């Protein structure tokens, strides 16, 4: 009768462990999502910045030439 | 319909009055004894506050296989996120330095055009 | 130009770049651990009696008691209904994201 | 699966934290608005208390 009671007691820990492992899983991976979104978002800042800096270059050089 | 700990379908579900969430009685009773507080919300909570052949051989063998290979593979999943949660933050900070470097570049190029007129 | 100016600017950006657990992870190499391939085969003439009774009779009796029908399709279709409630919820979020995404682009357009 | 007050299949189940039982939100809300109490045990209960 106690072997079954012992089988319950060890399972009770298994569930407690799976919970804390899952919380950090979602909570940590969730920070992954906010980063990846914000990273490619911040990446678009460079694409816009790059083309504007390039426009400044051909405007000033064609003007400074003449 | 499910427990908010193990991921079971409870036999004797009990709900806590601080945070409306249904847990199987044995699993919630364990948590209170470990540390007397609600597992989800981290709010003060007590116990009183709550409201043969295949079966031995084949079925029981599969249950301890399914538990073993799952948590091991789950431990592998947690490591990968910690492995490169770092590749995310490093690539993020790398982008920040590009924006900061370009922010000085652009306005300065744009200010040279304003000065060119003179 | 979706074919010239992007290729041109890419080269200029390119030029500026020219200037500048233990058990689980090991099993990933691509081999699952072997299980008990014993119960199915056995042999009447061959060795071991327990395999006959310590493997096949009790499990077959548990199987025949487990293999069922009393509830039948009612237990299956009840779960099928739950899956439909789970699915529609996702597509509602697909909409909510679709509206706010187009809404932000709408403000930029002006 | 059932609402204890009416006996129908509740379309919006909200469980109370005084007497643990699954009530339909629209039904129990009217019960609270009548008097701040849980219908079974007659213990005090508010709308925020329901979950």
């Amino acid at each position: 009768p106690n072997l079954l009671t012992s089988l319950q007691n060890e399972w009770d820990a298994i569930m407690l462990e799976n919970f804390k492992l899952r919380s950090t899983l979602d909570s940590l991976t969730k920070k992954l999502s906010t980063v990846m979104y914000e990273r490619d978002a911040a990446k678009l800042v460079a694409a816009q910045l790059l083309m504007e800096k390039n426009e400044d270059s051909k405007d000033l050089p064609k003007s400074s030439q003449q | 319909m499910l427990c908010a700990i193990s991921g079971k379908v409870p036999r004797r579900p009990v709900l806590s009055p601080k945070s409306r969430t249904i847990f199987e009685k044995s699993l919630l009773e364990q948590y209170v004894k470990d540390t007397g507080n609600d597992p989800i919300t981290n709010e003060p909570l007590s116990i009183e506050e709550i409201v043969s052949i295949p079966n031995l051989l084949t079925s029981l063998q599969n249950e301890w296989d399914a538990i073993m290979l799952e948590n091991f593979k789950l431990r592998s999943t947690l490591d990968s996120l910690t492995k490169k949660l770092s590749t995310v933050m490093y690539e993020r900070d790398a982008a920040k330095l590009v924006a900061a470097q370009l922010l000085m570049e652009k306005n300065e190029d744009s200010k040279d055009l304003p000065k060119s007129s003179q | 130009i979706p074919d010239g100016y992007k290729n041109e600017i890419d080269q200029l950006v390119k030029k500026e770049f020219a200037n500048i657990t233990l058990f689980l992870e090991e099993y990933r190499r691509k081999y699952p651990r072997i299980d008990t391939s014993r119960y199915i085969p056995n042999e009447s003439s061959e060795v071991s009696l327990l395999g006959i009774v310590d493997s096949y009779l009790k499990h077959q009796e548990i199987v025949l008691d487990t293999l069922l029908p009393q509830t039948v399709s009612n237990q299956w279709r009840i779960n099928n209904d739950y899956i439909r409630q789970t699915c529609t919820i996702v597509e509602e979020m697909n909409i909510q994201q679709r509206k706010q995404i187009n809404d932000l682009e709408i403000y930029r357009k002006r």
